[PDB]
């Protein structure tokens, strides 16, 4: 388990830090990764610490403002934000990075803590970006990418107020936990997540991830609704 | 008075630091900055002159894996480009047989490669050898009796135990026994017929645990471990000592310099370096 705390409200110019504690597992068996959603919008990467050699990287948007950090002996990671600005207004989610063939997907993330301040990216182009269906439907998603991430995609389920779950890496292999109900394919350089028959459970929102090239990216969701 | 140089490295990003250490007195002398910045590069000295070789520059403006060879000379205190290798190679391992350099493994983005390649310095030409039988990042290499050891490391999902050795008249990679810890990220050297694996990252903790590689009898055994954890380190052999530099404990960046002695078994504190930081390239004149 990861639990995070550190946010609240504050000024533009301000700062806090982020909190996120291990549980039951060492904040060194992995890459740490942040990832913050602002209200009612698409995932984005922040930064993320490679325990092997210290190294952290940075969204263009955060760099110089944002420490990433880990404390082994307090089994507690950090992300120290200055320099606060109104679009740092987020939920934020710290979570371990795992490593598929030379690739990393986000497999166990915290609860998220609401922080209130007050281009040549690949884009992930999610459609529909909602879908109704009945229970016991054949459901199928798309997400194009804007130019080629060979197979480093993944796919999250998100119920609305949670942290996401990994559902697919490596655009194909189910991870552990996940039923085999939920699988995906790739055609180039379209990804699909299909559901071979809608359980009650499945209505969520679900988002692609490419970690193919510099920064991560997500798709901004299709909402499965009733 | 031969030197301990140690080129570039990361501290809040990749550095361009040229420096040398000088075990008699202990100053450390700030030489001729590296004309682009990089950790996770290797060191290596040919006929005098000293390699950096592959890396990434991790900067606040982007990140770009390394496939550059640049030489320096310190008679002139000048770095000159050389012809660069077929690709990119950060976290890579390399060892010198016959007056060339071999770049091992190390990664390209996402890629993890297995792929080794020997530059000729008299020619200005990379050419690839046979490939390891595993892909390698974090790998550490050392060169005994003109064998290439290429040890631990990561495999794109794996941290690794194992371990090869690279024969060169018949271009061929044969695996030797398995260390007794995973590491990726460790220090790899040979002193006195035997090679060393120190510290590294097992994949829940950095390292202190030293290992040495007796090549007759084939074993891996325990030897005294290091005072402070660490991976992504320097390492070389100055007058048959290790000397150990830098890397990340978890928390940050070391400055530390361990010193291990084989007579005793013993490792000592030495005058740390001028700053903290990991992924640096050693080499010893």
């Amino acid at each position: 388990q990861l639990v995070e705390s550190g946010g609240g409200l504050v000024q533009p110019g301000g700062s806090l830090r982020l909190s996120c504690a291990a549980s039951g597992f060492a904040i060194s068996a992995s890459s740490i990764h942040w990832v913050r959603q602002a209200p009612g919008k698409c995932l984005e990467w922040v930064a993320s610490i490679d325990p092997e050699t210290g190294e952290t990287l940075y969204a263009k948007s955060v760099a110089g403002r944002f420490t990433i950090s880990a404390d082994t002996s307090k089994n507690t990671a950090y992300l120290q934000m200055n320099s606060l600005r109104a679009e740092d207004t987020a939920v934020y989610y710290c979570a371990r990075a795992y490593a598929g063939d030379g690739v990393y997907y986000a497999d166990v993330w915290g609860q998220g803590t609401l922080v209130t301040v007050s281009g040549s990216d690949i884009q992930m182009t999610q459609s529909p970006s909602s879908l109704s269906a009945s229970v016991g439907d054949r459901v199928t998603i798309t997400c194009r990418a804007s130019q080629s991430v060979s197979s480093a995609v993944a796919w999250y389920q998100q119920k609305p107020g949670k942290a996401p779950k990994l559902l697919i890496y490596s655009a194909s292999s189910l991870y552990s936990g996940v039923p085999s109900r939920f699988s995906g394919s790739r055609s180039g350089t379209d990804f699909t997540l299909t559901i071979s028959s809608l359980q009650p459970e499945d209505f969520a929102t679900y988002y692609c991830q490419q970690s193919y090239s510099f920064p991560s990216t997500f798709g901004c969701g299709t909402k499965v609704e009733i | 008075g031969r030197l301990i140089y140690t080129a570039g490295g990361y501290f809040r990003q990749s550095l361009s630091y040229l420096e040398a250490y000088n075990p008699s007195d202990g100053t450390w002398l700030d030489l001729a900055d590296l004309q682009v910045p990089r950790s996770g590069l290797a060191g290596c000295v040919v006929g005098g002159l000293l390699y950096a070789v592959g890396g990434r520059n991790n900067s606040p403006d982007g990140n770009t894996d390394s496939s550059a060879l640049d030489c320096y000379n310190p008679m002139t205190n000048q770095w000159s480009p050389c012809a660069p290798m077929s690709v990119p190679r950060n976290r890579i391992g390399v060892g010198v047989i016959d007056g060339h350099i071999y770049a091992v493994g190390g990664s390209h983005g996402c890629i993890h490669h297995n792929s080794v390649e020997r530059y000729e310095p008299e020619r200005d030409e990379w050419h690839l050898v046979a490939p390891m039988l595993t892909r390698r990042i974090g790998v550490g290499v050392a060169v005994l009796n003109r064998l290439l050891y290429a040890v631990g490391g990561f495999d794109g999902t794996n941290r690794l135990n194992s371990a090869e050795c690279y024969y060169p008249e018949r271009n061929e990679w044969r695996m030797i026994t398995a260390m007794n810890t995973i590491r990726s990220g460790a220090g790899v050297c040979v002193l006195h017929n035997c090679i060393y694996a120190a510290g590294g990252y097992d994949g829940q903790d950095q390292l202190n645990s030293v290992e040495r590689y007796d090549v007759e009898t084939e074993t891996w055994t325990f030897v005294a471990p290091m005072k402070h954890r660490r991976s992504a380190l320097g390492i070389t052999v100055h007058q048959g000592r290790i000397y150990v530099l830098g890397g990340y404990d978890g928390h940050t960046f070391l400055d530390s310099v361990e010193c291990y002695d084989p007579d005793t078994d013993t490792w000592s504190e030495v005058t740390r370096m001028t700053s903290g930081r990991s992924g640096v390239g050693v080499a010893v004149t």
